[PDB]
């Protein structure tokens, strides 16, 4: 029941010092080790025992324990340093290996992009299957984060909703998807129906009729 | 290098069962701590089981004793997780890793495999429908709806159009099935003079359709 | 003299030479601790050691 805190996401720009938290009850107590995970990339051990480095990783990483809060500093970060690091501690015999939340790292390698939208309406051919599906594409966008709403007429639609998360694309830019699926009697039923995108404070909403 | 190789993984039915396997090279297998430590997606690593070098410590994360069994083989150089009664919540990345230190009081994790997927899901083998997004530069696609399992592939006019085509990943329903879209972005001169037809197939069902697209 | 957080990973630090022989001092300056594995438990596998009842530490005092 020993619980370690970390917050769920750091952006960094490169060249700059990461910082990545990791709160526990008197975690100064104990020996800290950090876990990173490049995506789709094998975990690797970064630092053990606080702020040992293994063999082999460079010396821009290092570690901190005192009191209640553990760090991982990792000075002029690299692109390739973007992971998800988890801390993880030895908390007794019957609970030997506790892993914090993990904190996705960002280094913020390239400028911003503002994403690309299409909606497209239900075909004929599913109306006529009875069902009808709305789909929202949401491409080229850094970073890779977005929200994404549906409106109906003028209102929020918050039923019937699935949505990717986002995906790196080719490019290095991120893509997402978003599907609506109502009755065939509400597509005609509603003048209109609206997918509304939200990336760095900023919407692009499309629009779509019978 | 050392190498560690997990293999055995796949997708089965609530109540199913696996056997992962983990092929350790490069270090003096029989004398190191093993462990299994597993990632649901989108969420942390969880680790699920340790074994000390003579297999006479075995420890288990609570919620899959009984259900998990680890063991190895030094001879063999193999590390194993036997795991029954399998259910959703144990859809993860199991990883199969080594470990320095003292199994009873100070042990940490030093170098990890790659990882081997487990699946765990309701849903019955599906082949797609499969139905035309409508042009109103223009773009149309087709939408690629509720299949199981993973993967589809998309191709445009049987391969002849690679250029301004964006299949996107596929979204997995509540339902336990998967939809995704293709799209691809022509001119709106050619709208009327040219056909387009995305060939879709689904391996696991037999499932090959190709549909036009056409406006309305 | 140091903390069992501080002894386990000075242990750790030194797992590949640690033996039935006191270990030199954990440090240069000040006081620092020695550990040992008890000789009636070198049968053991290392990994396996219980810290308890395996091994034996003791305090070193030295320069200040």
């Amino acid at each position: 029941s020993y619980v370690l805190t970390q917050p769920p996401s750091v952006s960094v720009a490169p060249g700059k010092t990461a910082r990545i938290t990791c709160g526990g009850n008197n975690i100064g107590s104990k020996s800290v080790h950090w876990h990173q995970q490049r995506p789709g990339q094998a975990p690797v051990l970064v630092v053990y025992d606080d702020k040992i480095r293994p063999s082999g990783i460079p010396e821009r990483f290092s570690g901190s324990n005192s009191g209640n809060t553990a760090t991982l500093i990792i000075s002029r970060v690299e692109a390739g340093d973007e992971a998800d690091y988890y801390c993880q501690v030895w908390h007794s015999s019957s609970d030997p290996v506790v892993f914090g939340g993990g904190t996705k790292l960002t280094v913020l390698g390239q400028p911003k992009a503002a994403p690309s939208v299409t909606l497209f309406p239900p075909s004929s051919e599913e109306l006529q299957a009875n069902k009808a599906t709305l789909v929202c594409l949401v491409s080229d966008f850094y970073p890779g984060a977005v929200t994404v709403a549906w409106k109906a007429d003028g209102s929020p639609v918050k039923v019937g909703v699935e949505t990717t998360k986002p995906s790196k694309q080719s490019n290095n830019k991120y893509a997402a998807s978003s599907y609506l699926s109502l009755t065939p009697e509400q597509w005609k039923s509603h003048r209109s129906y609206s997918c509304r995108v939200t990336h760095e404070g900023s919407t692009v909403e499309k629009t779509v009729a019978p | 290098e050392v190498q560690l190789v997990e293999s055995g993984g796949g997708l089965v039915k609530p109540g199913g069962s696996l056997r992962l396997s983990c092929a350790a090279s490069g270090f003096n297998f029989s004398t190191h701590i093993m462990n299994w430590v597993r990632q649901a997606p989108g969420k942390g690593l969880e680790w699920v089981s340790s074994i000390s070098s003579s297999g006479t410590y075995i420890y288990y994360a609570d919620s899959m004793k009984g259900r998990f069994t680890i063991s190895r083989d030094n001879p063999k150089n193999s590390l194993y997780l036997q795991m029954n009664s399998l259910r959703a919540e144990d859809t993860a990345v199991y990883y199969c890793a080594r470990a320095r230190g003292f199994i009873q009081f100070h042990y940490y994790m030093d170098v990890w495999g790659k990882g081997t997927t487990v699946a765990v899901s309701s849903a019955s083998t599906k082949g797609p429908s499969v139905f035309p997004l409508a042009p109103s530069t223009a773009a149309l696609g087709c939408l690629v709806k509720d299949y199981f399992p993973e993967p589809v592939t998309v191709s445009w006019n049987s391969g002849a159009l690679t250029s301004g085509v964006h299949t996107f990943p596929a979204v997995l329903q509540s339902s336990g099935l998967y939809s995704l879209s293709s799209v691809v972005t022509v001119p709106s001169s050619s709208l009327g003079t040219q056909t387009y037809i995305c060939n879709v197939n689904h391996k696991p069902s037999n499932t090959k359709v190709d549909k036009k697209v056409e406006p309305k | 003299e140091p903390s069992d957080k501080h002894i386990k990973e000075y242990l750790n630090k030194i797992q590949n030479s640690l033996s039935t022989e006191w270990s030199p001092c954990s440090v240069t300056c000040g006081n620092g601790i020695q550990v040992r594995i008890k000789p009636g438990s070198a049968n053991k596998p290392k990994d396996e050691l219980d810290y308890a009842n395996d091994i034996e530490k003791k305090i070193c005092k030295m320069e200040k």
